[PDB]
């Protein structure tokens, strides 16, 4: 790991989604964290601020913010690409940008941050590439096709055997 | 008298999967307040033992393990053996990506009747030619480790040996990464090995270590040579994780006039180089330790 | 319909199975769990638990407690063991009302595998003689033979 969680926001006081690596407690932990987040804390501007040793790693992309939360150190330029990143992503995953169209697709979304990131690793580059691992495959069907017949033709026969018999 | 999970079930049969796709959002917010009445367990499992519908597998899945599952039906719902068999196949299912993704879910799956034979299955899974599907267990593992290690308990070698006939860096990065949890000494020896190699490889794994080597000491040191040779070839740095690294670490390391100069001068240049400023307020700051 | 294959399953009750469904045989580990399979006629696709008679899951089964459409009794014709005890099992099935809702086969399985009892002793031997309110025809297979399965059947689903 090297995020617990990757919240996806908006501006709301509100993070408009969200994934919860571990599970322990409750969300008060995410819960308290939302709140904070809300408030801002009516804090001026400035794309990051780690206070008392977290990180609250954010972009503001419009009126949304996208975040990321650490404590220990980092080295940044990556982490930046990823909250650029995202904002590369978004309208590709879940369609544009409107919490409802992500709300259709959040299990896209959510998908997507597994996908891209397992444990705070940099996984791939190129989305489509990415649609490809899973609910786009393409093993399961070069046996499926040959297997299936197989036992179909099993069957077929079988339909005979039961047919008469 | 009657309820509109009842509603749901007629819409599922009505489309199938898509109708079943809304249930799933439905039930979703539904389980998201935690709240629901359970029956629908039956129709889920009635229909989905039969059933394909990937992606909603995928969601049941989810859904499945988001949500408890020593539910107090049990434990389990009492079948979390039964339906696993045809999943288990599914685990073992040729199907790579499938088994992948099943892996991956896996690595948050943490179920153990069901685990005591896809134990041997994930064994055979991870001789799969996909390092995708063998990255994944490395996760599924570290998820052993702390759960129930034990279940497995020759893997820290076994992983070492493994290391040996491995040779994908994504997957090597991991094997670090686990590894030194397991055991730092395989990795060591391993170092050993490894110190001329280091300079032509990626850094991730590389980083790796850097955390490893620190905590041993203050506990206890007299090592100091075979790791020199090394480090000083460290001494070359480059990349700007590598560089930001490696003049932090030194000074873990070492603090001597000279070794206050040579950090000194990697920072110094550094930020002449930098542009993100909050970057070089954090310097500061250790800078402000130092 | 659904359709019921139990009986602890391993024994190669899923062979018996595994043979229906691909040709195959048991390539899996001796299977408690539901088997599913849909084979479709009179376009009434069967759905066949083939469920292992083990401890649970013949314990458990509650929400399979439904209502029946089809019986196999996938049968050790090498057992002749567990089958008085199995018919003092059975009753509870007789006791269930759901079960009565099946013209049925009992299906000798297991024949080349050691041998089998009379057609007739059997019959007796699990109570299976004593119904009536299903029919009650009999049918051998094996489980590397068996034919005229389906005349069995035929009658079956034409209840």
């Amino acid at each position: 790991m090297v995020l617990l969680a990757a919240a996806v926001c908006t501006k709301a006081g509100k993070a408009i989604v969200s994934r919860q690596f571990v599970e322990m407690t409750r969300t008060r932990i995410e819960g308290l964290l939302a709140a904070f987040p809300k408030l801002m804390n009516t804090g001026k501007q400035h794309t990051f601020v780690e206070t008392e040793s977290v990180r609250y790693v954010y972009q503001p992309m419009e009126k949304l913010y996208m975040v990321l939360i650490t404590t220990k150190n980092s080295n940044i330029l990556e982490d930046l690409e990823t909250l650029r990143l995202f904002s590369r992503v978004i309208p590709e995953y879940c369609r544009a940008l409107e919490e409802n169209e992500i709300s259709e697709h959040c299990f896209d979304l959510i998908f997507a941050f597994d996908e891209i990131v397992a444990l705070g690793y940099r996984e791939n580059v190129n989305l489509a590439q990415i649609r490809t691992f899973t609910e786009m495959d393409s093993h399961e069907e070069k046996v499926f096709r040959a297997v299936r017949e197989t036992q179909e033709r099993e069957a077929k026969a079988e339909m005979r055997r039961k047919a008469k018999e | 008298e009657p309820p509109s999970e009842i509603s749901l079930k007629n819409d599922l049969e009505k489309g199938d999967v898509k109708s079943k796709t809304e249930a799933l959002k439905k039930v979703i917010i539904m389980i998201l307040n935690g709240e629901k009445l359970p029956g629908l367990l039956m129709t889920i499992i009635r229909f989905v033992l039969p059933l394909q519908d990937h992606t909603i597998k995928k969601l049941l899945l989810v859904f499945w393990e988001i949500v408890p599952k020593t539910t107090p039906d049990g434990r389990l719902l009492h079948e979390m053996i039964l339906v696993c068999d045809a999943y288990r196949k599914d685990l073992q299912h040729p199907n790579e990506f499938i088994r992948g993704s099943t892996l991956r879910f896996l690595c948050k799956l943490k179920e153990a009747e069901l685990l005591e034979p896809l134990m041997p299955a994930i064994r055979a899974c991870l001789e799969h030619r996909h390092s995708y599907v063998r990255r994944n267990a490395v996760l599924a593992i570290y998820t052993i480790y702390r759960n129930f290690e034990h279940l497995i308990p020759d893997a820290p070698e076994l992983i070492h040996d493994f290391l040996v006939n491995e040779k994908d860096a994504s997957c090597k990065r991991n094997a670090f990464m686990m590894l030194i949890h397991a055991d730092q000494d395989r990795a060591l020896d391993y170092l050993s090995t490894c110190i001329d190699q280091v300079q032509t490889f990626g850094d991730i794994l590389q980083l790796v270590i850097v955390e490893l080597i620190y905590k041993v000491c203050h506990a206890n040191p007299s090592e100091r040579a075979r790791f020199i040779r090394c480090i000083y070839n460290l001494l070359q740095s480059s990349s700007p994780a590598v560089k930001y690294e490696a003049a932090g670490t030194l000074v873990t390391l070492s603090s001597a006039p000279t070794a206050i100069k040579a950090a000194a001068q990697c920072y110094i240049d550094l930020i002449i180089k930098e542009s993100d400023n909050n970057v070089k307020l954090i310097v500061l700051d250790r800078l402000v330790e130092l | 319909m659904r359709i019921l294959m139990v009986g602890l399953d391993g024994a190669g009750k899923t062979t018996v199975l595994y043979k229906l469904k691909l040709g195959e045989v048991i390539t899996t580990i001796p299977t408690i769990g539901f088997n599913v399979e849909t084979v479709q006629y009179k376009n009434i696709s069967f759905t066949v638990w083939d469920v292992g008679g083990q401890d649970r899951i013949r314990s458990l089964w509650r929400h399979y407690y439904r209502n029946t459409e089809g019986v196999i009794f996938v049968v050790d014709s090498n057992d002749r063991s567990r089958i008085g005890e199995a018919r003092e099992v059975m009753q509870r099935m007789l006791n269930e009302d759901e079960l009565r809702n099946a013209a049925w086969l009992v299906f000798a399985n297991k024949q080349d595998l050691p041998e089998a009892m009379s057609a007739a002793e059997i019959t007796e031997k699990l109570g299976l003689h004593s119904i009536r309110n299903r029919p009650w025809f009999i049918q051998a297979t094996c489980a590397t033979s068996g034919e005229g399965l389906y005349e069995g059947l035929e009658w079956l689903s034409n209840s």
